RNA sequence: GUCUACGGCCAUACCACCCUGAACGCGCCCGAUCUCGUCUGAUCUCGGAAGCUAAGCAGGGUCGGGCCUGGUUAGUACUUGGAUGGGAGACCGCCUGGGAAUACCGGGUGCUGUAGGCUU
RNA sequence: GCUCAGGGAGGACAGAAACCUCCCGUGGAGCAGAAGGGCAAAAGCUCGCUUGAUCUUGAUUUUCAGUACGAAUACAGACCG
RNA sequence: CCAGAAAAGGUGUUGGUUGAUAUAGACAGCAGGAUGGUGGCCAUGGAAGUCGGAAUCCGCUAAGGAGUGUGUAACAACUCAC
RNA sequence: UCAACCUAUUCUCAAACUUUAAAUGGGUAAGAAGCCCGGCUCGCUGGUGUGGAGCCGGGCGUGGAAUGCGAGUGCCUAGUGG
């Protein structure tokens, strides 16, 4: 027995593609994940220019969104289902989340357009707990209790209990 | 080309050290402050004996490494190679200037930095050296060779604490052994009973 | 020669004290002043509206005028031959009452207080402030032990 | 030829010869100065 | 390895907020700007009309600062609504709107003054503001305090407004922030804040559930359920509410009950007692290692 | 005994970790139809009550860090005034008054105003 | 409405440094410039609306002779945001 | 004030501190021993204690250093510690 | 291993560093122009003859630390500005 309150559910699958280029294959991979994800995402600028990358400062080079819920759920089933339910323990963070990356769109279940061409794409799963929202909420700002944080260990325990995946070492 | 000491040799100006204001000092003569094997061990060198000057004045740099070099050659030679430490209890902050002529005179008369000194009290401490018991009458003869590169008077004490440490002598075999005292090197920690007793269980483990 | 600017020499006096910078607290923003209340000055480096000069910080004036936000205060101003009764506008937060009138106040009340009372009793009080007399005679009582003996150190050099 | 720049040497006693002396506050202080909207009410008091 | 951020030399230099900014209560800028008399007004006050929503029910007070606190005056709170006629759903716009109601017409009992200012006795959703009359002692007068609440169109906060000032109070208001305010064409049609007055969107959203998914609407709404209020007579048990609000605003307090005198939390440990304790560990640990030597 | 709402002084209140919370509260929580706002009802806004003290919060603990208040350092350092004092000087001693700060060693760990609960 | 400098742990290409997420973060950033002060639900950054950078008589401060100009401080009468 | 002097020294002389050793007979002084393993090992061209690098103990002893100096191509010779 | 790094210590500093922080010093106060009542006026401020301010009227002397001393005020003005 354990108090209910602490079911570690998902808090967000936050996804990008950082193209590194604006225009064309900027709005061609933001056409490729609002296909994935089915709502409209945001373009993120970059922030210093680096003559070494090719990407000045306030240009628009990556395309990110936020995923809540059962589709962030499905998602994420579908990401793991793609990279065989294992993860590397260099995945999982030290607050308890963790992330991965798919290097083609194709293989989630989309069609390939050859206009559009391949992306590749970084999933990250903030995890979280029934009771995070103190940590953001307006009013009465606090921290989380000591307890109540995830931790590494704990955060590969769910994975490999609730996706069924192993967590290979190294 | 250096100026005698006797011109910058007493306090006169407020301290005027290297920084964001003065640009272009010179680096000190001396550099080395410890000698002979400063890897040692509070246990191993008791006694120690401190090089004290008495009057307010103003030591150069290259007085100090003088004196240094005129101590260490003595004791590599006495009390052999491996078996003191000298330390120079004086790091040299004021920076002294110099108006150089060559026909403008007095106008607009401020120095170029020229060296650095050392300011002393009335009982600071200018070098200190640790060894063993039995050398003691080679502690006081090289601090006494090397009181001869240093203008005014300076006089020699031998202390009451044990080696390089504010704890002493005779007390200090006595705290060690009832453990507030931990050897870490050349120094000593003081452990006090006021910390989570973890670290209290963790030295009486 | 020195720079004639407003707020020249005043880095470590308009400044606020160590661990308490930050929002003003309110207490000083409730206080209420009438006209003709003794007030001290001391400018605050929070607040730059209404900011007293560098001449009249940790002087003390007296209330004429009170605006919305400001007072007008009446304070003495020393230049070089006169002392000048000059007033200026003052922000309310560089400002603060003074207890100096406060102890007389208290005084005045009590020897008032006093006067009126054991005026029909007969007696007469003492109301002016003598100053500390000398000390009266008394009795030392060496309750048995000796004094103790005090004789100088003899001199080692610790150093 | 120079000549020397500023002195407050003397001053004092200068000053103190003939006294510095404080501002003689007299009783009825003037009213310039005043809020001029609390200065209206008062002259509409008073002329009532 | 990395530099610890959080060190002595940095709780050294550590300066604390106010205790209300570190519980986060209070917002100090708003607070400085809204209470503070100006000093030619010479002590008089200075009064706010504070609303909180909490999760269960709403604060409303009045308030004048003082130097050592804030003198609350009159208190009304929401869940004193089924002393009245609201059994059920104290922290919707409508209960705001009544709580305000009740705030305004007991200030105005406790003052003297419930026959003279009327205000809106029935609603109409429209900009209203207490005009002062002649003769009579004027009106109260009282500016809004919403406290962190981020002040959209439809806010609660609003609501309690709204409510005040149909009790009767001289709160200086726009109908630029009541519910039906058209972000669009920016005006104001008072229908739809009537709706939303008596409460009209719960209404419509209960025959929603019920027409379309009963379960979900027992999950929904199950305490109106269980205190049988059905869609219909919505309005009408808020004009009951309002009349008697209107008609008894008094606040008769509850009777102390006498203490038992128990204490549930543990009491300050003493000095003998953590020296005790330090020396009985003392003693364990070293029996401890001598046995297990 | 204690909490909420608004607070005053703003660490004796902070920070890190652990134990315990009856009751009412305060929250976490369940949702998006309306008001409102987002890439995302996560935040803000709105409609509620199935579950829960897990977290916030509250109380307490730590030979705790900090902070506050003392003792020591020390009548030491510095210092007003004075000498046809000493010293080649640098500087030092005396007379008359004032008088500190570390390191080190103790103690303390929020008080409290207005309104409203709870402890039938 | 948000929080900054810096740092840790993660995440396809991606690295010392491109983008996403969490956590620490009393200012170690930024506020046009010289430095000093001041500032965290802001005075900083991002938005929305604007023109109090407007019309007008006195008082005062600053240098000061207790005169100007400059700059500034509370007010007061409008018209405004 | 102010009209001239320092570091450094002195077995001139006067005080003061601290530590030794001495009726188990000291410090001078005058006299007698100052020896064996052993000319110890590396090393040097030759280094016998006596230029140099580390060692640097025993026997016999009342006592004698694997040596304080004068020396010797180097021993011899002298001298000292004791 | 040797470096950087991190954690406890340690040696020496600052006119343009600073948590602390003197002595000397700088304002104000130490009453009759002050208290304590009563009543009017206001176009200012106002839940509230609220708040403040201005007025009138009355009563209070033990002149409220020491010490010392007659004060206040207005013209005209030389010389000085190494
Ligand atoms: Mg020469
Ligand atoms: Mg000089
Ligand atoms: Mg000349
Ligand atoms: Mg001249
Ligand atoms: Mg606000
Ligand atoms: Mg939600
Ligand atoms: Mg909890
Ligand atoms: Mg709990
Ligand atoms: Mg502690
Ligand atoms: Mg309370
Ligand atoms: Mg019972
Ligand atoms: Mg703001």
């Amino acid at each position: 027995k354990e108090n209910p309150m602490r079911e570690l559910r998902i808090r967000k699958l936050c996804l990008n593609i950082c193209v590194g280029e604006s225009g064309d294959r900027l709005t061609r991979a933001a056409k490729v994940l609002e296909q994935l994800t089915g709502q409209t995402p945001v373009f993120s600028k970059a922030r210093y220019t680096v003559r070494s990358f090719g990407i000045r400062r306030n240009e628009k080079i990556a395309v990110h969104c936020t995923v809540r819920g059962a589709k962030a759920e499905e998602i994420l089933e579908k990401g793991l289902k793609v990279r065989e339910y294992e993860l590397r323990k260099n995945n999982f963070s030290d607050t308890g989340n963790f992330g991965f990356g798919i290097q083609e769109h194709i293989d989630l279940g989309i069609k390939y357009d050859p206009s559009i061409g391949i992306y590749g794409l970084d999933f990250y799963v903030v995890l979280g707990r029934p009771g995070f929202s103190i940590a953001d909420k307006k009013r009465r700002t606090g921290c989380i209790g000591a307890k109540h944080r995830i931790s590494k260990e704990e955060a590969m325990r769910w994975f490999q209990q609730k996706y069924d995946g192993i967590i290979l070492p190294g | 080309g250096r100026r005698p000491a006797r011109c910058y040799r007493y306090c006169k100006n407020k301290p005027y050290p290297k920084s964001r204001f003065c640009r272009g000092v010179p680096d000190a003569k001396i550099r080395i402050f410890d000698l002979g094997r400063k890897k040692a061990k509070v246990d191993e060198f008791p006694l120690c004996g401190h090089m004290v000057s008495d009057e307010y004045e103003q030591l150069s740099s290259e007085a100090l490494e003088a004196a240094r070099i005129c101590a260490n050659k003595y004791m590599v030679k006495s009390c052999g190679k491996d078996g003191f430490h000298i330390r120079v209890r004086l790091h040299p902050f004021h920076v002294i200037r110099i108006n150089k002529m060559l026909q403008t005179g007095m106008r607009g008369a401020f120095g170029k930095p020229q060296g650095t000194v050392a300011r002393v009290h009335i009982g600071q401490v200018i070098m200190s050296i640790r060894t063993k018991l039995q050398n003691k009458e080679h502690v006081v003869e090289a601090l006494r060779r090397a009181k001869f590169k240093f203008p005014g008077r300076q006089k020699i004490h031998i202390s009451k604490k044990w080696g390089f440490t504010k704890f002493n002598a005779d007390e200090f075999e006595d705290m060690v052994a009832e453990k507030r005292l931990i050897p870490d090197g050349c120094g000593v920690k003081y452990i006090p009973n006021r910390g989570p007793l973890d670290k209290w269980r963790a030295l009486h483990s | 020669t020195n720079t004639k600017g407003k707020r020249r020499g005043t880095r470590y006096m308009f400044s606020r004290p160590f661990r308490k910078h930050g929002v003003v607290p309110l207490a000083t923003y409730m206080r209420i002043y009438k006209k003709g209340d003794i007030v001290d000055i001391k400018g605050m480096g929070t607040v730059q509206k209404g900011m007293p000069h560098k001449c009249y910080h940790g002087k003390t004036g007296r209330v004429y005028n009170v605006t919305q936000h400001a007072v007008g205060i009446v304070v003495n101003k020393q230049v070089k031959g006169k002392i000048l009764a000059k007033r200026i506008n003052v922000r309310i937060e560089h400002i603060k009452h003074s207890k100096s009138r406060d102890s007389f106040l208290k005084r005045v009340k009590e020897n008032d207080q006093k006067k009126k009372e054991a005026k029909e009793k007969g007696t007469w009080v003492q109301l002016k402030r003598q100053p500390a007399p000398p000390r009266e005679a008394h009795f030392v009582r060496t309750n048995g032990k000796e004094p103790e003996l005090l004789e100088p150190i003899p001199y080692e050099f610790m150093a | 030829a120079k000549s020397k720049n500023h002195t407050t040497h003397n001053q004092s006693r200068k000053w103190h010869r003939n006294g510095i002396k404080k501002p003689r506050s007299q009783r009825y202080e003037s009213l310039k100065g005043v809020d001029p909207k609390f200065l209206r009410n008062m002259r509409f008091a008073k002329k009532h | 390895f990395v530099k610890v951020v959080k060190n002595k030399a940095y709780f050294k230099r550590y300066q604390v907020k106010f205790r209300r900014r570190r519980e986060g209560k209070t917002d100090y800028y708003a607070r400085k700007r809204l209470v503070i008399q100006d000093k030619n007004k010479y002590n008089t006050p200075k009064y706010r009309m504070i609303v909180r929503v909490t999760n269960r029910d709403i604060i409303c007070q009045i308030a004048y600062a003082r130097i050592e606190g804030d003198m609350i005056v009159c208190a009304a709170y929401a869940h004193e609504l089924p002393k009245y006629g609201v059994k059920v759903g104290l922290t919707n716009y409508a209960a705001a709107y009544c709580t305000g109601l009740l705030l305004a017409r007991r200030l105005l009992n406790r003052f003297g003054m419930d026959k003279i200012y009327e205000g809106q006795v029935e609603v109409t959703g429209d900009e209203y503001n207490v005009e002062s009359i002649d003769g009579q002692p004027g009106a109260f007068t009282c500016y809004l305090d919403a406290g962190l609440a981020r002040t959209t169109t439809g806010n609660k906060v609003f609501g309690a407004l709204k409510g005040a000032v149909d009790g009767g109070l001289s709160i200086p208001h726009s109908t630029k922030r009541f519910p039906g305010y058209d972000s669009e064409s920016k005006e104001f049609n008072a229908e739809v804040h009537r709706k939303h007055i008596m409460g009209q969107n719960v209404a419509d959203y209960m025959r929603y559930l019920m027409e379309e998914d009963e379960d979900a609407y027992k999950k929904q709404f199950s305490q109106y359920i269980k205190n049988n209020v059905t869609p219909d007579m919505m309005e009408e048990m808020y004009k009951k509410a309002h009349a008697a609000i209107r008609e008894n605003p008094v606040y008769e307090k509850k009777p102390k009950r006498e203490v038992k005198k128990k204490r549930w939390n543990r009491p300050k440990m003493s000095l003998a007692q953590k020296k005790d304790r330090v020396a009985q560990k003392k003693a364990s640990f070293l029996r401890a290692q001598e046995r297990a030597a």
